[PDB]
RNA sequence: UUACUAAGUCUCAUGUACUACAU
RNA sequence: GUGUAGUAUCUGUUCUUUUCAGUGUAACAACUGAAAUGACCUCGAGGCUC
């Protein structure tokens, strides 16, 4: 699916849920140029792109590359993505997916930063939390 | 000494993890490892197993699983041919 | 012997290949050439760096002699420790200053060059010149001439370049149809300083991820 | 080991038992010999325990260890934690 | 410059329904 | 595409060339050599544009235009039949050779007169392998200026192979 | 207007660092 | 400010049996084996040469 003009949602046969984005070097070119000049006609590409065309024609044949933007693994196989401008009137537009083995889940873009800073810190806590319990339980065994 | 240890660890890792290309490995030997691991994961995840079951359209899902298991051995092609 | 002489010609191998120009003469002795051509010519694979088959241990480079020792990232150079400690042939610093340099000042900061998906560094390569190159394709644009190259050109202020007259007879640059230059397609009274012309574009978001706020972690 | 090359490992399926290391070797991740943020206690196969040899330091193979060896968080992510039974069979 | 860097928050609203394993024991009283 | 530039002051640098020619057209690449015997610049560069249209444009507008360090900047844009003939007469002029071989075929260049052993011989360049076959067929072992001349292919071993007819046919095409 | 690549092996000397080992 | 053993690295120097076949090599390199002697022609090259 598309979230936007420049970004794409995709799933995998193997369960990866990813989102890609066209590079700003490409967005400037397509924003500043007409598509008719891409196939034939004059479009001025920076020196590196062409050197990647003669150097690596197989990968860079399409002359740009998606920088990985979001990547995730949901063990299911995602059947349907849908981008909803609002979920029950909520401001942040979400994208909800139904998996094949069955599931429905969402990816909510986080506004600001300290949202994802606090969330990131909480996830970091719960990540090794089992190890923290094990090290405390270890120290108390050193004292006992 | 060091490389000589890497030979022994080559024997051990090859024993545990089966196919590991050492230096010279025939395309028949290595591609077999490819097929075996791909089928291994297709049947290994209940997810992808459920997926291949429907896309293939088999009557039951375990038919697809044991199909992949059978498909791991080379002679299974001729086996299907003899049905 | 027989297997060494059994090899198909590289041009016989080209036909099997969708991107035949990657295959090279040494692929003839590939033990599985039909396969190696498919892998090497597969879409996203990145060919082996070519410094193999050279015995120079990958760096003999004459260019290695002339490489700069190091340069601080300008954001870190702001921290002034450059003056506090002389690395070239004590400096009390503030925790808030250093912490803010990495976080407050330098959160959005990223190295300017980096590299791309298939970029591989060959011995003779030096990234720095390509960094000034990419930055220069950015700053410098037609219609503008720096005062240094202007002085070397011996062009006084207020006077058009010598190719404006031949550009009057020949016409505007085929590469720059939207280019404007004083005296011809563009107002001479707008001639100022180093800019004798500018391209006038004839063309005239949030990307679902717009954060709308930026807040870095505070040290205190 | 990571540093001394001739040291040979075990690499069998680890059992329930926990390997011991001496106070002299205390703090080393038996693979990388790192002192930082240990995670999971080492487990050795029964073939490396049995009698007196069980008391030996799984690292230096000589001294009798009191302490348990833990893998670091870098080896636990590299998976070398689960590779097999770490032990040093030859003294080196 | 604003960093794009889309930050996604994953939630499982409804949890995987294809039941691959079972056991007959008596666990809690 | 690529243009040669010359009469350049070694003090002219790469950024200065780039900033110079971007004023004319977009510049794809610049190869501006740096001497490993003088550790500087040898005073001529190569500017590869995005096409021969902008290349030729820059050749027309740029040539004899910009003055850098008082020195003017210059811009410049960047397989046939051969018959050995032996025992020629001393009275045979190169122009006479031209007249003799014109009737058989058009000459891409002028004959080359040289002396072996005393022995006057010449190389004659034909644009066509078949016309060369004509001058061979008629002029081989013939008496001109009361002297017997031999006409065959010159060595490269000698011209006139099977692949030679094939590729020379194409170069004619 | 010059469209960008050279040392290798051997021999017998010079240049410079270094490693165990002893007063 | 010394001696014993030993190492590495420059630089200088120089091109080892003309060939064949095998190993070897990505191809080289390198290694392993043998050996033509005589005559002639044109400009070190060349020979359906004997």
């Amino acid at each position: 699916k598309f979230l936007d003009e420049a970004t794409v949602i995709g799933a995998d046969r193997y369960g990866n849920a990813w989102t890609l984005r066209s590079p700003p070097e490409c967005e400037k070119i397509m924003s500043n140029h007409d598509p008719s000049e891409l196939s034939n006609g004059a479009i001025k590409y920076p020196l590196d792109v062409i050197t990647l065309q003669q150097k690596l024609p197989n990968t860079y044949d399409c002359k740009f590359k998606f920088q990985l933007l979001n990547h995730f693994f949901v063990n299911d196989i995602i059947t349907d993505f849908h981008i909803l401008d609002s979920l029950s009137n909520s401001d942040r537009p979400g994208c909800i997916y139904m998996g094949l083995q069955g599931t429905v889940g969402c990816f909510i873009p986080l506004l600001s930063k300290g949202n994802v800073f606090m969330m990131g810190n909480i996830e970091n806590i719960m990540a090794e939390a089992d190890d923290t319990f094990y090290l405390d339980y270890e120290s108390r065994k050193k004292n006992n | 000494a060091e490389k000589q240890r890497q030979l022994k660890l080559q024997k051990i890792y090859k024993q545990k993890y089966i196919g590991l290309g050492d230096e010279s490995t025939t395309r028949e030997q290595w591609q077999r490892n490819v097929r075996n691991d791909t089928l291994n994961t297709l049947q290994g995840h209940s997810a992808s197993l459920e997926y291949v079951s429907l896309s293939r359209g088999d009557l039951s899902i375990r038919d697809t699983r044991i199909h992949l298991l059978k498909s791991m051995s080379p002679g299974y092609k001729a086996y299907l041919r003899e049905e | 012997k027989r297997r060494k002489t059994e090899k198909p010609s590289l041009s016989q191998l080209k036909s099997q290949v969708p991107y035949p120009q990657i295959i090279e003469w040494y692929d003839c002795d590939a033990r599985y050439p039909g396969l190696l051509a498919s892998i090497k010519c597969t879409k996203n694979v990145i060919p082996v760096p070519s410094h193999w088959q050279s015995k120079k241990e990958y760096l003999s480079g004459r260019s290695l002699l002339g490489k700069r020792p190091f340069e601080l990232p300008d954001i870190i150079k702001k921290t002034n420790i450059e003056q506090m400690r002389s690395t070239l042939p004590a400096l009390d610093l503030d925790y808030k200053k250093l912490h803010d340099v990495f976080f407050k000042i330098g959160a959005n900061w990223k190295p300017d060059h980096l590299l791309c998906f298939g970029d591989v560094y060959y011995e003779n390569r030096n990234l720095f010149e390509e960094t000034n190159w990419k930055r220069m394709v950015d700053h410098k644009r037609p219609g503008r001439i720096s005062q240094e190259l202007r002085a070397i050109m011996n062009l006084p202020e207020g006077q058009l370049p010598p190719w404006c007259m031949k550009m009057k007879d020949i016409g505007l640059p085929t590469g720059y149809p939207d280019l404007k230059i004083a005296g011809l397609n563009w107002d001479i009274t707008n001639l100022k300083g180093d800019v004798y012309g500018k391209i006038i574009p004839n063309h005239h978001r949030n990307y679902f991820g717009a954060l709308i706020s930026f807040e870095t972690p505070e040290f205190e | 080991s990571r540093h001394q090359f001739d040291l040979i490992m075990c690499l069998k399926q680890p059992g329930v038992q926990t390997g011991l290391l001496c106070e002299k070797c205390d703090g080393k991740c038996p693979i990388c010999d790192s002192y930082v943020r240990p995670k999971r206690k080492v487990r050795v196969c029964e073939n490396c325990s049995f009698g007196k040899q069980a008391k030996n330091c799984i690292i230096c193979n000589l001294n009798v260890g009191v302490n348990d060896a833990f893998y670091c968080w870098e080896c636990c992510r590299l998976g070398k934690d689960k590779d097999g039974c770490p032990r040093i069979l030859n003294l080196g | 410059a604003k960093d794009d860097e889309l930050y996604l928050y994953h939630l499982t609203l409804k949890k995987q329904t294809n039941f691959v394993h079972s056991c007959i024991g008596h666990f809690v009283d | 595409n690529t243009v040669y530039v010359g009469n350049i002051d070694p003090r002219i640098t790469k950024e200065q060339l780039y900033e110079l020619f971007i004023q004319i057209n977009p510049v794809l690449r610049i190869k501006y050599p740096k001497d490993k015997v003088l550790q500087a610049y040898q005073g001529y560069a190569f500017i590869e544009f995005y096409n021969q249209g902008d290349a030729q444009y820059a050749i027309k507008i740029m040539n004899n235009t910009v003055r850098l360090y008082d020195r003017l900047i210059k811009v410049r844009q960047v397989p046939i039949a051969k018959l050995f003939i032996k025992n020629l007469a001393d009275s045979i002029d190169s122009d006479q050779l031209v007249k003799i071989f014109n009737k058989f075929g058009k000459l891409i260049r002028e004959p080359e007169i040289f002396y072996l052993s005393k022995l006057k011989c010449a190389y004659v360049y034909f644009e066509d392998f078949e016309k060369a076959d004509l001058a061979i067929k008629s002029l081989n072992n013939q008496l001109v200026a009361n002297n017997r001349i031999t006409v065959d292919y010159a060595f490269k071993n000698g011209k006139g192979n099977a692949k030679y007819g094939d590729d020379v046919d194409r170069l004619l095409n």
